[PDB]
Order: structure tokens, then sequence, then C-alpha cells
């Protein structure tokens, strides 16, 4: 009777001893949800960047685990609630290839306004930038057939472009950025942020951007505690 | 002397402290703020009554009470509470610095559970340093206003050590506050709100901690022939009590949300 | 049982006019955001328009802004889409979708291939 | 177009016939003949134990048939087996996938099942002689995430999946014995009858279905709700069950009358139900909510007769002991609480 | 598009199967549920409390 009580206390003590190491390793890693809109060719960048795949990387001795859902069905309003404690949802946008841009906008608007993902931040990578670049340079692969308000839109005097760019490619990229920032700023329900970028299979320093954006996310999460 | 200035820094002090406690009832930052306010309250309630009490025993005639020695306790308690609240402000400065300056490191190697530990360590270090004169090292002395005693001028390296300890604590607090302000400015230049209110509140904190805690450290060096003639030591010590009154306000009442509301009122 | 019945589809000349209606039964129509989606021949389901629980917030896709107009009537639980100045790119099967949860601002899966709260759709062919 | 529409109209006329039969067999409401029964008064349960030790949100929990040992699955990658009397951790199994969504406890107490976003049901053996707890089997073959799983005995297990099908597996060989199809959305929960002959499954098509296990066919379909069904549980006797859905409403469906008898809802309740369970007698219906609370409903008068408000995040799982003594709740704040 | 008419066939036979089942009056099943909930009223430690001498969680 008493010996079983003491052996149970000993077993619980050992269990707690191992749970402390587990808690030590768990707080050190940062889980990211890589959620591409689909058909985005993001397999190439997750290569350079069965139900669920996991990819580990390390920046400045900080460990990141990025998850990608594999063999999941089309509807996602139930299994996505598992990713509310994630530090960042990386959202890869297949900008040019079409109306997939409007589908990405609708998915982003649903994730932004969801009750449970209302506190999770989104790091926005507008992939396939050069495909869109040559598409708009050719003057044939137009997107204004899907976005009629593309005309009457002027690139601001701000928003420095790259010297290896054309004003029209910069125009299209900033049009997409403002289309996403409209949704991002129109809602204040959740204390979360959106970090829009530009990327392709040409820029290989996207993990540095993820690192800096997660650092800012954690800073603003800490800055919350000092208030009420 | 009249109990007109002492009474206010007792009453306003205690009322601000328990008022800030009232909202502290309705993570680690709370476990630090509550302990700071508790130390402030328990420091005022054990120093202000014995000095208030002195006035109504013999006006400007009985420095120490009918007891054979009635202000060595006052001096020891005054030193103890000074060191306690200065270390408790340094703890909050360093926690905020690690929280905004090194987020990843803070995200793991700091947890709320170990927060209750900090208040006790402060009491232990302060009690050891203030029982140090009990080991035949320091001597207390009564000052010109009569109603307050403190460490004797010179004859030991004790006042030197106390002054340099407070100086190191002040330097550390100012350094951490400036580093946090710099990091907040950086993260504002990355966003363009919230960090505006944070800068305002933190700059208030820093300028107050720099203006009313430095006079005692700068008066703990000069010769006792001039400052004792013009009665400045008492005011220099009263400047320390102003921060003890203020910290509950600037720490638990005038919160960034409340200051955003006050700026929206304009 | 959640039931949605679309009506009003048919043939129309370019630059014509139509008014699709959608009758809903089996749920509190006043609590849900409603959507019009469409499927073109040889394509996938795409979102067209949406309207909130009252009607204060109303959004359209790009290629229908100015022409289409969405409306709802909670007195008889009906959804309307008035289609003006059509064009041969408007030939599609139109569906009246309800997004799954009441009192929410987000609607996830209205475009998925096997969504459950969609209707059967009406055909709209714009020919000459 | 032609045969398709003839077949659709035949199905619609069959639906009309079935609805007419249901309405024909309905003459008096439940609350019409039970109005004079004496109410349960007030139920004031309070927290007895609180089980700390999980790092992330708790998705599932399952009592043992000895009414003493409890299992819990957290999304940190842990499967913890607690002794609830002394609040001791009997086991802590690390999982291969961190995204566990369900867990079960065999009615013999020997095995533990768990599954999640990896579309695999891992079976762990607890009573290994002179060994630790290692994966006994891995049941693979579903195409979507596992939402629920329950043991029938030490050899058979039924699992709900996100690919709209339920599956009955033999654990020894590792093959699907039976496949239950018919749902048009993600099956979110299931409930075994007091005997192991039938079960009920609730899906995201606002519909519940009754399945005969021995055959593999659907007996009846219940279409009362109007949004995703998240929880389902049999009435203690096995001739009725109850479901909770995302339209902020619980419903009591009848198995022989083939319709819903009672609706549990209010006006200040606009949050979806995440879990439901019955007391031993069947008089109390406990339901966890998205508004961080649980409600105790008088299952016969449809009046709410108490609240269990002790959690600080979403109440995710709910379970009554097999002797009716305690009620374990698990929430997204990583705490399990026993109420009594 | 046989992928739709085949599923509709399966649906119509499933409705044909679920259609021919004999149903009892609702009042009868309600009385059955009430009789169960009252023939076990004293075996429910949550409905009616138990003395602290048999509460294992005290
Ligand atoms: C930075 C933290 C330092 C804390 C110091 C400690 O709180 C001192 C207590 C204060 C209290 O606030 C009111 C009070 O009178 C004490 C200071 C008395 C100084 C001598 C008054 C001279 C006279 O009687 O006129």
């Amino acid at each position: 009777q008493r010996n079983e009580e003491k052996a149970q206390r000993e077993a619980n003590k050992k269990i707690e001893k191992q749970l402390q190491k587990d808690k030590q390793v768990y707080r050190a890693t940062h889980r990211l949800l890589l959620l591409g809109a689909g058909e985005s060719g993001k397999n190439t960048i997750v290569k350079q960047m069965s139900g669920i795949f996991e990819t580990k990387f390390q920046v400045d001795k900080v460990n990141f685990h990025m998850f990608d859902v594999g063999a999941q069905r089309d509807e996602r309003r139930k299994w996505i609630q598992c990713f509310n404690d994630v530090t960042a949802i990386i959202f890869v946008v297949a900008s040019s290839s079409y109306n997939r841009l409007q589908a990405a906008l609708k998915l982003f608007d649903s994730i932004w306004n969801n009750k449970w993902l209302r506190d999770t931040s989104v790091i926005l990578f507008l992939n396939k930038q050069d495909l869109l670049a040559e598409k708009v340079l050719a003057g044939k692969s137009k997107i204004e057939d899907y976005f009629p308000e593309f005309a009457r839109y002027t690139t601001p005097e701000d928003a420095t472009p790259e010297p290896g760019e054309d004003p029209r490619v910069t125009r299209a990229k900033y049009f997409i950025r403002d289309e996403f920032l409209r949704i991002s700023t129109a809602s204040g329900d959740g204390r979360h942020y959106c970090y829009p970028h530009f990327t392709c299979a040409v820029d290989t320093e996207n993990i540095r951007r993820v690192f800096n954006d997660c650092r800012d996310i954690i800073q603003r999460m800490h800055l919350r505690q000092y208030e009420l | 002397e009249s109990p007109a200035i002492s009474s206010v820094m007792f009453s306003a002090g205690v009322l601000g402290n328990l008022i800030a406690l009232a909202l502290l009832a309705r993570s680690l930052f709370h476990v630090l703020v509550t302990e700071l306010v508790f130390t402030d309250l328990l420091g005022t309630c054990l120093i202000s009554p014995v000095v208030l009490a002195s006035y109504a025993r013999n006006q400007t005639l009985v420095a120490l009470a009918p007891e054979s020695r009635a202000c060595t306790y006052f001096a020891f308690a005054m030193t103890f509470f000074s060191l306690a609240t200065m270390l408790m402000l340094f703890a909050m400065a360093l926690e905020r610095y690690l929280s905004i300056g090194h987020p990843y490191f803070y995200q793991r190697r700091v947890s709320r559970s170990g927060g209750l530990a900090v208040l006790p360590v402060i009491y232990a270090v302060s009690l050891l340093f203030c029982s140090l004169p009990l080991l035949d090292y320091g001597q207390y002395v009564q000052y010109c206003p009569g109603t307050w005693c403190f460490i004797r001028h010179g004859r030991t390296a004790y006042l030197q050590l106390y002054a340099t300890l407070l100086l190191l604590l002040i330097v550390s607090v100012l350094a951490c506050n400036f580093s946090v302000i710099l990091n907040l400015i950086r993260m504002h230049r990355r966003s363009r709100a919230e960090e505006t209110d944070h800068l305002i509140l933190l700059a208030i904190m820093t300028i107050t901690f720099a203006v009313c805690s430095l006079p005692f450290t700068i008066f703990a060096y000069m010769n006792e022939t001039s400052s004792r003639k013009e009665k400045w030591d008492l005011q220099a010590l009263r400047f320390l009590s102003i921060n003890s009154i203020i910290d509950p306000w600037v720490f638990a009442i005038l919160r960034p949300p409340v200051l955003r509301l006050m700026r929206s009122v304009l | 049982q959640v039931q949605l019945q679309e009506s009003g589809g048919g043939l129309v000349q370019p630059g014509g006019s139509l008014r699709l209606s959608c009758a809903a039964s089996g749920f509190t129509f006043s609590n849900y955001k409603m959507n019009w989606v469409r499927q073109a021949p040889g394509k996938g389901l795409e979102w067209v328009s949406d309207i909130s629980q009252s009607g204060a917030s109303i959004s359209y896709t790009g290629s229908v802004k100015g022409r289409f107009t969405i409306s709802r009537d909670n007195a008889k639980n009906t959804l309307y889409l008035q289609m003006n100045s059509l064009k041969p790119e408007d030939t599609a099967v139109y569906y009246c979708a309800r997004c799954p949860a009441p009192f929410t601002r987000d609607c996830f899966d209205v475009t998925s291939t096997t969504y459950a709260y969609r209707g059967q759709g009406t055909q709209v062919t714009v020919s000459s | 177009q032609s045969e398709l529409d003839q077949l659709r109209q035949e199905a619609e006329q069959l639906k009309n016939q079935i609805r007419d039969a249901r309405k024909a067999c309905a003459d008096a409401t439940l609350s019409q003949i039970t109005n004079n029964i004496d109410p349960v008064g007030r139920i004031q349960m309070r927290t007895r134990r609180t089980l700390r030790g999980h790092l992330a949100k708790i998705y599932a929990m399952h009592w043992g048939t000895d009414s003493r040992l409890l299992v819990s699955a957290s999304q940190d990658g842990k499967l913890i087996i607690w002794d609830s009397y002394t609040t001791n951790k009997v086991h802590a199994i690390p999982l291969r996938s961190s995204w566990v969504m369900t867990c079960a406890y065999a009615p013999s107490g020997n095995y533990v099942a768990c599954g999640g976003l990896d579309n695999i049901c891992s079976i762990y053996n607890l009573k290994t002689r002179e060994g630790n707890v290692r994966v006994s089997r891995e049941l693979a073959g579903h195409t979507g995430y596992l939402s629920c799983c329950r043991f029938l005995d030490d050899n058979q297990i039924v699992t709900s999946s996100g690919d709209t099908t339920c599956a009955l597996w033999d654990i020894e060989t590792g093959q699907q014995t039976t496949t239950f199809t018919g749902h048009t959305g993600d099956v979110m929960s299931l409930s075994l009858a007091p005997d192991t002959r039938l079960f009920v499954s609730g899906a995201c098509d606002a519909s519940a279905k009754l399945w005969d296990v021995r055959e593999g066919m659907c007996r009846q379909t219940f279409t009362g709700h109007e949004s995703d069904i998240n929880a389902i549980c049999f009435f203690p006797n096995g001739n009725a069950f109850a479901t909770g859905s995302d339209d902020a409403t619980c419903r009591l469906f009848d198995l022989r009358a083939d319709q819903e008898l009672m609706t549990y809802s209010h006006d200040n309740i606009i949050c979806g139900i995440t879990s439901v369970s019955f007391s031993k007698s069947g008089r109390l219906l406990l339901a966890g909510y998205d508004d961080f609370n649980c409600n105790v409903w008088d299952a016969l008068k449809a009046d709410r007769a108490g609240v269990l408000a002790g959690h600080d995040n979403r109440v995710s799982c709910l379970g009554v002991t097999d002797d009716g003594m305690a009620v374990a709740t698990g929430s997204w704040d990583s705490f399990l609480k026993i109420w009594n | 598009n046989t992928a739709s008419i085949a599923q509709a066939r399966k649906l119509v036979e499933q409705l044909k199967m679920e259609a021919n089942i004999d149903r009892i009056k609702v009042s009868k099943a309600a009385a059955d549920l009430m009789a169960y909930c009252e023939a076990h009223a004293k075996e429910d430690p949550l409905l009616t409390p138990v003395p602290a001498s048999e509460n294992p969680f005290r």
C-alpha cells in the first residue's frame, strides 16, 4: 500500500525530470506554417528555402520548424485551427499565374479575419515575380482583365524599385502589395501584423527575412505584456 | 520646522501605492510591479511614522526619542529600503532591456515562475549590507533638522561604498532605459501608435529616475562643512522619496493605453 | 435540412440582363454571409460576389465591378444577383453559397470542389 | 441532363416521403409531456483536481474504464497518462507527430491510440513486460487527418477521418476491415453505443449517420442541425444520442422515432459547441463551448442548470467517468480540470 | 459525366434503404427516455451528490 504510493511518487518524479528537458527544448524552437495558395511552384523555394511535411533550418543558432500540409483534402476550415499558436504563417502568393491572385486574396482575407488565427502574424512572399515581370513586359499577359482598376493606379514617388526593373513591373508588384495591404489594414480585430515581401527562385536569403520578421513579431508580443 | 512637507510625502505616497495595488488586483512584469509597489508601501509605513512621531514629542529638541537610541533603527531602515527599491528598479530595467533588446534569448531563458525569486534576493542582499555595520564597521549620526539620522560623514570607506553602489545602479538603469528607447525607435523606423506611447512613458521614467535619484549620490561625496550649513542634505534625501512615490503611478496607472486615451482627449 | 435553390438562369444576348434568385431554407438566413460563385466551362470554381448579414458590406470580383449587383432580403430569405451588360466570358454555372459559420466575417471553403452548403446552380449562356 | 434530372427528382420525392413519415410519427413534443417533472434544481460542481504538465493546447482526453486513470493528448507532442486520484503522471509518451488531434484508451487498459494531421493511427502498448511504452502498430490508409478514434476491444478500432470516411481496422494485421462511406464532409466525431454493434458519426455536412458495424452500411440519417457538427454522444441506454454543432445549439436525436426531440440553445449563447457528454443517469447534458465555459443542461426540460467556468481558453474536450463520479475537462490553456 | 450520375444512383438507393423503416410515436420514445432517467435517478453521483465518505476526489 505505502510502497506503491512511494513507487508512484518516484515514477512521477522521473516523468517530471524528463518533462523539464522536453520543456527546455520546446521553448527554443519556432514553428512556422508554410501555407501556399496552391499551384504556386513553392516546392522549388521550400527546396531552396505524408499528411504533413516538416523542414528544419537554423539562423543565428535559432531553430525554425516549417510545416507544410501534404495529403490533406481541399477544405481547410477545421485542420487550420491547429496552427493558432504558430509564430508565423508564411503565405506564398502565386501572383501572375491565372484567377489565382483573387483566390489568394480571399484565402488571406479568411485567415486574417478568423476567430482563432486572429492573433497570428502573416509573412507574405509574393513568389514568381519574374514570370509576372516578363508577362507585363510583353504587354500580352495582362492582369487588368481580372483587376480592371489596374489602370488609374500610379506607383508612388516612394517605393524605391530595383535598377534591374521596368516601371511597369514595379507598378504591378506594388499594385499586388497594396491589394493585400488593403485587407491587412481594414481589420483591427486581432493584434497581429502582416510583413509583405517580394521573392522568387532568385533571392536565396528568404530565411534571413523570416528571421528578422519573427524577431519583430516576438518583440511586439513582449511589448504587449507591459500594458494591461 | 512644520510637518507640512513630510505629511504630504507620507499621505500621497501611501495612497498612490495602495491605489496602484487596487488595479493590480483587478506575466513576469506583474510579479515585478506588485513587488515594487509592496516594497514602496512597506518602506514608507516603517519610516514615515517614526519621523512624524518625533515632531509630537519635543519640537526641535528631541532628535532621538526618550529611548537611549531611537534613530539608528531609522537610519538602518532608510538605507535598507533605499537599496531594496534601487535594486528592484534595476531588476525591472534589466528585464525590460532583455525583453526588447534580446527577444530570442529572453523567449526561452526567462520564465514567470522564477519571478517571485527576485524580491527575496533583494531583501537578503540589502539586509546583509545593512547589517554590515553591525560587525563594527559603520557608525550613525544625527543631522541638523534632528528628525533623521544616517551614515556618519567619513571616518570609514562605508559612505564611499554606499554612494558607488547607488551610482552603479543608476548607471545601469539609465543604460538599459536608453537601450530600450533605441530599440523602440529602430522598430518604429521598421514599421512606418504603440511605440509612440512606449517612448513617451519610458522617457518620463528615465528623466524622473535621473533627476531625483542623482542628488543623493552627488551629495554623498561633498564635505559636510557646506551642505550641512545650508540644509540641502534633507532635500537631497527627499528627492529619493519622490521616486518612491512616483514609480507606482508611472508603472501601474499611466499605462500606454491610458496615455493613448489621454492623447486622444488632447 | 440546409437547402439552397437557384433560379433565373437561361440564355441571353450580349449586353443583356438577368436576375438570379436564390431561395434558402433550413437555417436562420439572417445570421450568415452569402456568396455567389461560378464555374465556367473547362475551368474551376471561382468567387464572384459576397454580401454580409445585413448588406452594409458588399464585395465583387474584379471583372464584374460596376455590372453585377448583389442584394438580399431577410424578410423572405432570398438572395439576388442582377447581371447587367453580360459578355461571352460570363457563360457559366452560377451557385449560391452560404459560408459555414454564423456571426463570422470569414468564409473559408465556398469555392472548394465538394463544399456542402452550395446549391445546384443555374446555367447562364451568353451567345448570339 | 435527362436521366440526371429524373434521378434528382426521384431523390427529392423520396426525401418528401421520408419527411412526411417523420412528421406522421410525431404527435407530442418531449417538453409537452415532461413539463410537470420536477427540475434538477441547481448543479454546483467545483474543481477538485487540476493536472498540470502539458506545454501546448490539449486536443483530446479519454477516461479509463476503471474511472481512475486518464489519458490526454497535447499538440506539443505528448501523450500523458495521469492517475487522477493522486494527480501523479503514470506515463508520458512522446509522439512522432506533434499535431495529434485525438486519443483513446482501450476498455481493457492495455493499449492507447492516437492520431492527427499525419493521417495515421499509432497504437502504443502500455503493459509491455520489462519494457517501456513503444509503438505497437501504425494504421495507415486514410487520406485526411484523423479526427476521432475509439477501441471496440484490444483488436478492433474505428477511426473518423477528414477524408469523409470512417474505417474499422483490425489491429493485428493492420488492414481496414470495413469502410463506412456516405458523408460529404469532414467527419469530426463518433460515438460507440453501450454495446459494440452500432455507432454514430457526425460530419461537417450538418448531418449525423447511424452505422451498423457488423455489416458496414448506414442505417439512418439525421439532418436537424444547420452547420458543422463537432461532437456527438450516445444517451446511456442506447436508443438516442445528442450532438453539438457550430450553430451554437445542441440537439437530442431519437433512434426509434427517427427525429430530433429537443433543442438546447439560448440567446446569449452565440458560440459553437466543442464537446458533449451525458451523466450516468442521462439527466444532465454537459457541453463545452468556444466562450471558454461549459454548460450543464437538464436533458429532459431543456433548462440550463449550472455552469463550469474555470478555464481561460477554448474548452476542447469533455468526459464523464464510467461510474458518474467526476467530469474531466481539457482546454487550450494546457490544463485538465476534474469537477465533482 | 458518369461521376455524378453514379453518385446520384448511390444516393437514391441509400434513400430507398433509409425510407422503409417502421417508426414509433414520439410520445412513446419520450416516455421511454423519461422512465430511464427516473429508474436510475439515485445512481447518478453528479445529479444527486454523495456524502464525503464516498467521494474519491475530496
Ligand atoms: C528610491 C527609493 C527610496 C525609498 C526611500 C523611503 O521610501 C523613504 C521613505 C520616505 C517616505 O516616502 C516619506 C518619508 O518621509 C520618508 C523620507 C523621509 C525623509 C526625511 C524627511 C525629513 C522631514 O521629516 O521633514
